[PDB]
RNA sequence: UAAUUGCGAUAACGAACGAGACCUUAACCUACUAAAUAGUGGUGCUAGCAUUUGCUGGUUAUCCACUUCUUAGAGGGACUAUCGGUUUCAAGCCGAUGGAAGUUUGAGGCAAUAACAGGUCUGUGAUGCCCUUAGACGUUCUGGGCCGCACGCGCGCUACACUGACGGAGCCAGCGAGUCUAACCUUGGCCGAGAGGUCUUGGUAAUCUUGUGAAACUCCGUCGUGCUGGGGAUAGAGCAUUGUAAUUAUUGCUCUUCAACGAGGAAUUCCUAGUAAGCGCAAGUCAUCAGCUUGCGUUGAUUACGUCCCUGCCCUUUGUACACACC
């Protein structure tokens, strides 16, 4: 990669990967393709980044929320429930650990496994509350791609958080564990179950 | 003397208020319209605005 | 499972009493030239892609 | 006197000033090499401008930066801004325009807001709540 | 007949859990004075629109 | 630090100071289930007796334990500052003590009794099962007794 | 190459300077060490037991090398953390002006720091020496 | 929402009325015109006016 | 300060303020001009203070 | 206070034998084996690293990661 | 449209108050004027490490120069600009590009007519009337009380932990205030485990406290799921501080004592971007006392970008025997 060194020296692994390929903590942004129709344009993956910490303005326009790198979107949803509001450096680190753990098990790309877990837990159709007067039935509706991504992330993180509460396992482990099972849904994961049953309920009313 | 600049400017403001009051009570039948004070070397100057200055 | 893919043609408007539901006309990418109007859940713009878990059905007004 | 410029960067109330002169390629923040900077999770943030434009191009210059104000994040976004803005300010008065314009192109394409300062800023709180928007709790009766 | 124990073993009077008690809100617009006023005495104070020209 | 072995030497549930102590918990914190000895006091005592903090309760030695007790009931001779002790300057003999185990139950009564017997308001307040330290008794402290 | 402590990572510098004075034996370690709390805003004393006087002195040293002059009040405020008031909210509190003042005299009698004019304590010319010395030693571990 | 008040719209009407020779499709020079030709108390007000004199100008050329 | 003299009503705080502007100009002069400059250029509201030397 | 707190030489050997086939080993992974409460677990990771059987791909407190040796 | 904000229709045409304008604060100036009470480069003077020039500091004036950063005067800048979609191709609205900034640029101040038996006579030496006025309802002095505890309701603080407690270590803000006929903000040095004490010192302040080295946070360890080292209520014993006085314990410090609380029923509050939430700090009060408020900055999300279902209020239409106006 044609090394070069100046007064204050920049390290090898630092020099090497950075100017070669623009990639994660260290992980490949290339490959990593969304295996489902739609769900593309709503999952970021190129443009590539270094860490999941970015100060963007994603909130001031309706759909621009989707242009955020989806790894970072996964992290943002990690910091919540009171005490953990803010505290992204915490979260950023947890993701880094999580990715490494996911990579150890069943190889591939941990950033790809993330993409798998997202696409698989998004409900295709759902129900809402339509009054009709008095006792209200439930109307089936087909949920958007955007909500499909959001709810996928929210479902994944929550289930991991609750599974990481009051037990020896850490967040990164359970977070990984969830994503792994949610790669191809094993129905052993909090997220998949909730997805399937949202389409189970949406099926019985139709 | 020897005052803070902050306390000094405030103190002067309070001085105007109390002075302004005393005239508004005292000079009422002279048509007291309000005052202004000019701080100079050697003197403090107080100008009485009144429609009727012959009684003042 | 007979999965069916459809692209959003148009944004018709908001249904539902609360109003968090949108009426949308779509075109399937596999075997085009037919359009059905579907009720969505989340936020939607034109050229999105809705996965219709059952190919032939539709709805109009909600309460 | 040698060829030299000075730039800054701002995020929140943090303002990071950087002096870019001609030299053997040192990069220093307040006391020290750019190679620490600790948060260190955010380390690759302030590396970013170097690797965006390529690890060379600093060989002919010297970079020294100092930060006052802000916080352990707020300053990190500020210094990387002053580093990149400086490299592009240097080619402005010394190298040729077309090299500069390629730098602004290689930066802005990706960016973080590297040449451009984030305009966000704390909103004044008002009475009736602990927050700017937030109100207090009311019980009715 | 003193201390926590005794009080703890006693029932709590109902007046504890009672309400705001109101007592004369909805009568607020109806004067209790029984007097009222008179148009003449009011026209002396505030003048009447009948004599207005002579005022201007 | 290291991987250890021992054999059968360590025993769970060792008894000292008229109380029981769990063997598998670290010795500094193992000493705390005894009345009168908190986290601080436990720590300093172990350090003064020259015992390893990384050890559990079930380990050490019948001699180490014996030493630990000896210091707890004579803190002032083994050079502990006596701002470090729970009962100092008495009110009878003026001496400095540290009351331990079953005895701390005894010295609460003694003290509590002196107030009541002397008819001090703090005493009277105790006898009524109320809060002494002067806190408002309207809202707080309902269930209690 | 040439070296300043500014070229060494904050943590593993002091750790190496800590392990230095430890290895050394010329200390002045008052003896109320292991019984003291390092602040009123702490629950428990340092976990290092025999130690940690080195670590602070090594911390203290470096901090005072990094600037003109510092006093006891400045170190009290530096090292002092947040104290749990129990059921009451947290507040910032200063640390012990004994541990710090005695650390200042024990490093001075050892010649790494001197009482400065203007007030405070200035890094000793001999201290620059020794600090820049074990600094470069630490960069040897990464060679 | 940005809706120009009467005062802005009213002046712009009155300007394009009598000053159509000169003005322009360009705000920047129209701005400079107003400072010379008209009396306005604030920079902000003038820009609001000059901006709308420019809008009306632009579409007049379309009929 | 709260607006109400009493306590009733939703609690409306109101904050007044007073701005203090302070300038200084250094002159190297004889005795004449200073004394000429201090007596005149007087003004209500402008506090004029003239200090001396280096210390 | 439910098992897993001390040494029990049979456990030591259990470790040396059972650590392989673990793709992921850590504090949580050691406890899940019905043994080794978290303290000695954290020590175990260090001594198993003295020679082989685990590769330190991770770093720090609250997260440990090791892989079977190659 | 945020707006009787406009377009348009039009027996109306053109106008004023209120909205808008305006004013203040936060954003952009390598263009203007400058600064030992702000700061940079250079040079002396000077310390350390490497030595090959180097790297990192010291020196309220040893000098020379500058104004990017800081400060505040005068200006400039935005007008929803340009282009394109949509619409009576109207006012407008939406997307893209550019831009310090395009949600009234963000947040405030000011704010017409009219109503209420809203609240305040306990802010006023504002005030009608009534009451009282020497055994006083005047006033002062001693002491107690407003804190009193079977319980009902409301704003909150701290938590039930392992995105954690603890211990070392890293170590970064902003809005403020501070002493004259006085004792205010306090660096520094010693003594003390602590709280604190003592000797001195700078400051009427961009000059000194103060870079307010604040806290969450970041790092390395200890603990391991057990009411545990989570939690810190209650209570014992001792030491200090404010004050004439601390008992019903003003506050602070140390040891000990180690409660409820395993995410909270029916219900219900607040909120759309540097916002929510987490986090501390200054100021008000203040001799001493913040778990309160007013502002401040730090860390920094999820989800809408919609509707009239619930609730609240406005608008027409309509009825009226109400006009002191459904009390
Ligand atoms: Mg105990
Ligand atoms: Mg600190
Ligand atoms: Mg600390
Ligand atoms: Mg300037
Ligand atoms: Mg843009
Ligand atoms: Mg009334
Ligand atoms: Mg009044
Ligand atoms: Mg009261
Ligand atoms: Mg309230
Ligand atoms: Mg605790
Ligand atoms: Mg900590
Ligand atoms: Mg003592
Ligand atoms: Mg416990
Ligand atoms: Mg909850
Ligand atoms: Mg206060
Ligand atoms: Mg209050
Ligand atoms: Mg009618």
């Amino acid at each position: 990669f044609t090394p070069v060194v100046l007064a204050t020296p920049i390290p090898e692994e630092v020099q090497q990967a950075q100017t070669e390929i623009k990639l994660f903590n260290k992980w490949s942004f290339e490959e990593v393709e969304v295996k489902d129709a739609s769900l593309v344009d709503y999952v970021q993956v190129r443009q590539p980044i270094f860490v999941a910490h970015t100060a963007g303005r994603y909130a001031n326009k309706r759909f621009r929320k989707a242009q955020c790198p989806i790894i970072e979107r996964l992290t943002n949803s990690l910091m919540m429930n009171g005490r953990n509001n803010g505290k992204k450096l915490k979260a950023v680190r947890i993701i880094k650990h999580t990715l490494d753990i996911i990579n150890v098990l069943t190889d591939q790309n941990p950033i790809q496994v993330v993409v798998d877990a997202i696409t698989n837990t998004g409900p295709r159709e759902d129900t809402t509350r339509v009054g009709g007067g008095g006792a209200a039935r439930r109307q089936a509706v087909d949920v958007s791609p955007l909500r499909r991504v959001n709810q996928a992330i929210a479902l994944l993180t929550i289930g991991a958080r609750e599974a990481a509460f009051r037990n020896i396992k850490t967040i990164a482990e359970t977070l990984a564990e969830e994503l792994i099972n949610a790669a191809k849904g094993s129905s052993t994961s909090y997220a998949i179950k909730k997805k399937d049953e949202l389409e189970r309920v949406a099926k019985s009313n139709r | 003397a020897l005052i803070s600049k902050k306390r000094k400017l405030v103190a002067d403001g309070v001085f105007y208020a109390e002075l302004n009051e005393f005239f508004t009570r005292e000079l009422a039948e002279e048509g007291y319209s309000g005052v202004e004070v000019r701080v100079t070397p050697t003197k403090t100057e107080v100008i009485i605005r009144a429609t009727r200055t012959q009684d003042v | 499972t007979p999965v069916t893919l459809a692209k959003v043609i148009k944004v018709l408007g908001r249904t539902g009493s609360r109003g968090g539901v949108t009426q949308v006309r779509v075109e399937f990418l596999e075997d085009t030239s037919r359009t059905i109007v579907r009720n969505v859940k989340g936020p939607v713009r034109e050229n999105d892609i809705l996965v219709l878990m059952e190919s032939e059905r539709e709805a109009r007004r909600l309460r | 006197a040698v060829p030299s410029v000075q730039t800054f960067g701002k995020k929140k109330s943090a303002t990071a000033v950087a002096h870019v002169k001609a030299g053997k390629g040192l990069i220093k923040v307040n006391g020290s090499p750019i190679t620490l900077v600790e948060p260190e999770i955010l380390r690759f943030k302030v590396y970013e401008p170097l690797l965006l434009v390529g690890l060379d191009k600093f060989s002919n210059i010297d970079i020294r930066v100092r930060v006052t104000g802000g916080g352990h994040v707020s300053q990190v976004y500020a210094i990387r801004q002053a580093i990149a803005k400086g490299l592009v300010a240097y080619h402005q008065k010394y190298v040729d325009e077309q090299s500069k314009n390629e730098l602004k192109k290689a930066f802005t394409s990706y960016d973080r807001t590297l040449l451009i300062a984030d305009s966000r800023r704390p909103e004044p709180k008002k009475f009736g709540g602990k927050g700017a928007r937030s109100r207090f709790q009311k019980s009715y009766r | 007949t003193a201390g926590r124990r005794n009080n703890r073993s006693k029932d709590v009077t109902d007046s504890a859990t009672t309400k705001k008690s109101n007592t004369r809100r909805a009568t607020d617009r109806h004067s209790r004075t029984g007097k009222t006023d008179t148009k003449k005495k009011v026209n002396q104070g505030w003048g009447d629109d009948k004599k207005e020209l002579s005022a201007e | 630090s290291l991987v250890v072995q021992e054999q059968g030497s360590f025993q769970h549930i060792l008894r000292l100071l008229n109380t029981n102590v769990d063997g598998n918990i670290k010795i500094v914190y193992a000493l705390t289930t005894i009345k009168g000895v908190g986290r601080r006091y436990s720590n300093l005592v172990c350090k003064k007796a020259d015992v390893d903090l990384h050890k559990r309760a079930g380990e050490l030695t019948q001699e180490e334990l014996e030493r630990i007790v000896q210091i707890m009931q004579n803190p002032t001779h083994y050079k502990i500052p006596a701002w470090f002790l729970n009962r100092q300057n008495d009110i009878t003999d003026g001496k400095d003590y540290h009351t331990l185990a079953n005895n701390v139950e005894s010295k609460l009564r003694d003290d509590l009794e002196r107030l009541k017997k002397i008819r001090a308001h703090r005493g009277i307040r105790h006898f009524w099962g109320l809060r002494v330290r002067g806190q408002h008794t309207k809202t707080t402290g309902r269930r209690r007794a | 190459p040439g070296v300043s402590v500014r070229d060494v990572a904050a943590q593993d510098f002091i750790n190496a300077y800590a392990s230095f004075l430890q290895r050394q034996g010329k200390l002045e370690v008052p003896g109320y060490v292991d019984i003291v709390k390092t602040s009123s805003g702490n629950e428990m004393p340092p976990q290092d037991a025999e130690g940690w006087f080195y670590k602070r002195a090594a911390s203290v040293a470096r901090h005072i090398y990094m600037r003109k002059q510092v006093g006891v009040g400045k170190l009290n405020k530096l090292y002092g953390g947040a104290k749990s008031r129990g059921v009451r909210p947290y507040k910032h509190i200063d640390a012990s002006g004994s541990i710090n003042r005695k650390v200042l005299q024990a490093l001075e009698k050892i010649g790494i720091v001197e009482i400065s004019p203007k007030g405070g304590r200035r890094i000793s010319e001999n201290g620059q020496r020794d600090l820049d010395r074990i600094a470069a030693q630490t960069l040897e571990e990464d060679e | 929402g940005r809706v120009r008040t009467k005062t802005v719209k009213r002046a712009s009407k009155a300007l394009i009325e009598r000053y159509y020779p000169k003005l322009t499709l360009d705000f920047q020079t129209n701005k400079r015109l107003c400072d010379e030709i008209a009396t306005i108390q604030s920079k902000r007000l003038r820009n609001k006016i000059a901006g709308y004199t420019t809008h009306l100008m632009k579409r007049i050329q379309k009929g | 300060t709260r607006k109400t003299p009493n306590g009733e009503g939703s609690k409306t705080w109101e904050t007044y303020e007073m701005r203090i502007h302070k300038r200084y100009i250094d002159l190297e002069a004889p005795v004449q001009i200073v004394k000429r400059i201090t007596q005149i250029t007087i003004e209500p509201g402008v506090d004029v203070e003239v200090v001396v030397a280096s210390n | 206070a439910q098992h897993a707190v001390i040494l029990d030489q049979e456990k030591y050997d259990r470790i040396l034998k059972e650590v392989p086939t673990y793709r992921y080993v850590s504090v949580s992974v050691l406890v899940d084996r019905l043994k080794i409460g978290g303290s000695l677990a954290r020590i175990a990771l260090r001594h198993l690293e003295k020679e082989g059987i685990i590769k330190p791909i991770s770093k720090h407190s609250k997260q440990a990661i090791y892989t079977r040796a190659t």
